[PDB]
RNA sequence: CGAUGGUAGGAUAGUGGCCUACCAUGGUUUCAACGGGUAACGGGGAAUAAGGGUUCGAUUCCGGAGAGGGAGCCUGAGAAACGGCUACCACAUCCAAGGAAGGCAGCAGGCGCGCAAAUUACCCAAUCCUAAUUCAGGGAGGUAGUGACAAUAAAUAACGAUACAGGGCCCAUUCGGGUCUUGUAAUUGGAAUGAGUACAAUGUAAAUACCUUAACGAGGAACAAUUGGAGGGCAAGUCUGGUGCCAGCAGCCGCGGUAAUUCCAGCUCCAAUAGCGUAUAUUAAAGUUGUUGCAGUUAAAAAGCUCGUAGUUGAACUUUGGGCCCGGUUGG
């Protein structure tokens, strides 16, 4: 008999069980409780600006092994701090500090059995100039 | 404030991007007819796939049902008036097997090459763009005119173009101003 | 590095043709001629 | 409640918005100003 | 708000005036007068959107200030005076006389009449009461009060009014088998005759009306305007004469008439 | 300290616990009252869509509320009004120190914040409203500047000659006798044209621009298309160069330990052509929310056991058949 009621005047059990155990869909519970403000470092935004504390070097332990270059930062609207990532100056020659930077996220989920370890962010521009415009060398960093 | 101005989008891309048996039949239409990109071929499949949907449900409701008779005999009447349905195929089931080049063979780029004015299908789209061809009295310059049926027979050159009319362009005038005055010196 | 500001227009390889003419070129190079490697098919190949 | 803005706002900027006052407003216009203009 | 409103926005204007939805931002708002707001038509929608005489608002005021346009034998200069049903609009420097009456698809029609039909006006009967110092009066649908009527007049009847002195010539009762115009709703503008009228106590009463081609319909009591006895109206009807034509019937009747 | 009702007054434009007197002891609730959250103004509507549905609606129309935060009233047909007044609270401006003035969630513009949003321009010509009135007024509204927010139309090349190739149909004798198709020959020729500029005219309240048009305007090698990829998913390379210059390495399986069929570069190809390139939300894919429509033993998942609330669900039966006759549109 399927283990659910079928008769005609039964619409109240049917609609009150459905929102009862709709709380196991994993990203409907995130939306009604609203955990995007209370826990996320961004608060619900695409990008965010911070100011860089210092250069860091991080490594990936099991099967892979090389020299992943990341950066500390401190967000202006929040005060909390995160560790971003800068893409492929694999030459080890773009340290920069006490600068204004713009982060973003990865399209995130991954595999860290090679231990490409636990950061969640990246960098799209720095001090008012895009990153690729420096790597492809279309601008150079503004200063006097 | 004021009233808002309606608009609509006119094409739609397909669901699977890189699969090969699609990609070639689109290519062989773009070389056959000379079309700029594949947005021009999506433009003709959209317009078709709303015609097909419009007849797809008048077939469901009964015959001798006065919405089938008023909206049917107008949809049929408009497709013949531009010349896509054959004149013996005036029945509503026959539009459900219409194809996409039965509209592609009615553009001005295609109906001027068949009617003997340009030596190739790429001599059409450059003849039209440069204001040479004029159905009726009106210089058109759009390679997608979709000529109505009882005005296939009016296309000719323009009463302003150097081909079918008056003064030559500013090469021949410039060449005559490069040689005829230079005959003495 | 940057753009040059003086581009006023009042008063190694040869080019490719751009636009509808490029669709004409591709129609020839795979649908008016042929390329095989013994019936088996590796068109646009590596030179060997 | 959500006065925590007025905590975090009115106790982030109170001295950083104070380092740049009197250099801008020593020129109030009855006696204390002289703007020097060359042409 | 706090007081009355005084602007009418363009999309909120009544549909059967056919103002185009791009020329401006507001519409004419009709003044307070004889006929209701969404049941009338100002003198600027007549003189520049129907007869095409004037091309502006500044041209309409130049026409009205020369004291040409009358309504019901009286001069008006209010540029949004509310002319409504059965009103007579007598220009003078063309010797034309008009009468406001309904189309069939639901519109206010241009109608030219004679120089003798423009001396009178019908009007229905909205209430009949006993006034101060014991005299009775009668209230029409456009709001004229008229003291001392015949006693046999009741409500929902129809009077005939002489526009010269403002008086009554004769009247028509309200019963089965009469000629009736329909002035509001969905079957708006159709003319037919009364089959019978059932009554609901404390509710809205329904009449059943037969056409001339013998097809029937039902409306409420208050959208029903008596015109005359059968086959004989008292006014000059428009073309079509209130016959509903199906959309099938009026494509081909336009096709075969297309011989120009 | 009115909560639910009865009787009589007060007050109001007027009904009514709206308020005041005396009395009665009521009213709401598992068919979810009362309380808590809302990064909640409500609807017409919007995106996606086999069908059922999921997610949005601060925002051009209609309805409500507000004018730094609460309270109070004047004039009036109409306001508890803020481009009206008066008090306290938070602010802040000028000062001859006696005092006196103030509210941009109207329009342009500010130094603030943040990922995040235009000119202190011209006019009442149109649309409409107000006034003692055809004439005056209107940052309401119209016209331009700034605008890759979105949507429609579509330039960046088209024709010849020989030439040398092949295929090619055929004259084939075998040649070439025709028809072709390309291929290429910094091999050669002449025609077409608007991007741009600019007399006039037209537009317009005046102008600017679009439609029309004198003279000018190309071999185009320069009047020069760009973003992203080339193990797999998923269209496209067996190509040469690093001592690993300039190595984790590309959503996820993974490729590096020299020379790599992926990093870094050159060449040649592929895809879209104005890129949907990256980020964050949501919809389809999803029968992974299941009314349509899932899952019972071993894979997540049947409560220790029987009596029993509310809720849901509950056997069959009581006028069928027969006869005559008119009048519909359909196959005919």
């Amino acid at each position: 008999g399927k283990g659910k009621p079928r008769g005609l005047n039964s619409a109240r059990k049917l609609r009150v069980h459905r929102r009862n155990n709709r709380w196991a869909e994993n990203n409907y519970k995130k939306r009604l409780l609203g955990t995007a403000f209370k826990s996320s470092p961004f608060g619900g935004s695409s990008h965010a600006k911070g100011i860089v504390l210092e250069k860091l070097g991080i490594e990936s332990k099991q099967p892979n092994s090389a020299i992943r270059k990341c950066v500390r930062v401190q967000l202006i609207k929040n005060g909390k701090k995160v560790t971003a990532f800068v893409p492929n100056d694999g030459c080890l020659n773009f340290v920069d500090e006490n600068d204004e930077v713009l982060l973003a996220g990865f399209g995130r989920k991954g595999k860290a059995k090679g231990d490409i370890p636990g950061v969640r962010f990246k960098v799209v521009k720095v001090s008012g100039v895009s990153l690729l415009a420096l790597w492809k060398e279309k601008k150079e960093k503004p200063r006097s | 404030p004021r009233a808002p101005r309606t608009y609509s989008k006119t094409y739609s891309t397909p669901k699977r991007p890189y699969e090969s048996s699609r990609l070639d039949a689109e290519l062989k239409l773009a070389g056959e007819f000379g079309l700029k990109n594949k947005k021009e071929i999506y433009r003709i499949s959209f317009q078709l796939s709303k015609i097909r949907r419009a007849a797809r449900d008048l077939l469901t409701r009964d015959e001798k049902d006065p919405k089938r008779l008023f909206e049917g005999n107008a949809l049929i009447r408009r497709l013949v008036r531009v010349g896509v349905l054959s004149e013996d195929k005036k029945k509503l089931d026959y539009v459900l097997a219409l194809k996409v080049e039965d509209f592609l063979e009615r553009r001005l780029q295609t109906q001027v090459y068949k009617l003997g004015l340009a030596k190739s299908v790429h001599h059409a789209r450059v003849l039209i763009t440069q204001r040479h061809i004029a159905v009726g009295k009106q210089i058109v310059n759009i390679p997608s005119f979709m000529v109505r049926l009882d005005s296939e027979k009016h296309i000719d050159f323009a009463p302003t173009s150097p081909f079918g009319g008056a003064r030559p362009g500013r090469v021949a005038r410039r060449n005559a101003a490069r040689k005829a005055e230079a005959s003495g010196e | 590095m940057a753009k040059v500001h003086g581009s006023l227009a009042r008063a190694e390889k040869p080019k490719k043709p751009k636009g509808r003419a490029y669709k004409r070129l591709l129609y020839t190079r795979r649908f008016v001629n042929v390329t095989l490697v013994n019936g088996k098919r590796r068109m646009n190949p590596g030179p060997s | 409640s959500k006065l925590q803005r007025k905590n975090k706002a009115k106790q982030l900027r109170a001295q950083r918005i104070l380092d740049s006052i009197e250099n801008r407003k020593l020129f109030e216009g009855k006696n204390g100003a002289a703007k020097i203009i060359t042409i | 708000a706090r007081g009355p409103k005084k602007h009418l926005k363009r999309l909120a204007a009544p549909h059967h005036w056919l103002l185009d939805k791009l020329s401006g931002c507001y519409a004419p708002r009709p003044s307070a007068g004889p006929h209701k707001l969404r049941e009338s038509l100002p003198l600027i929608v007549f003189l520049r959107n129907r007869l095409k005489y004037a091309l502006n608002g500044r041209e309409v005021k130049a026409i009205l200030m020369q004291r040409h346009v009358k309504v019901d034998g009286k001069v008006r200069t209010d540029t949004t005076y509310p002319a409504g049903f059965m009103d007579v609009i007598t220009l003078d420097a063309t010797n034309e006389n008009f009468r406001l009456v309904y189309d069939v698809k639901g519109r206010f029609a241009v109608h030219r009449i004679t120089d003798e039909e423009a001396s009178y006006k019908l009007g229905k009967v909205k209430k009949v009461q006993l006034g101060k110092k014991g005299v009775p009066y009668v209230v029409t649908h456009d709001g004229r009060t008229i003291r001392y009527p015949d006693p046999n007049i009741k409500v929902n009847d129809t009077v005939k009014i002489d526009l010269a002195s403002g008086k009554i010539t004769d009247f028509i009762k309200f019963d089965a088998g009469k000629l009736v115009y329909v002035t509001g709703g969905r079957n708006l503008g159709r003319i037919g005759t009364i089959v019978h009228k059932e009554r609901h106590d404390g509710g809205f009463d329904l009449v059943h009306i037969k056409d001339s081609l013998d097809n029937t319909f039902v409306t409420r009591l208050n959208n029903v305007f008596v015109i005359g006895e059968q086959g004989k109206p008292y006014i000059s009807l428009p073309k079509g004469k209130g016959i509903k034509l199906s959309i099938a019937e009026e494509r081909d009747r336009r096709r075969a008439q297309q011989g120009l």
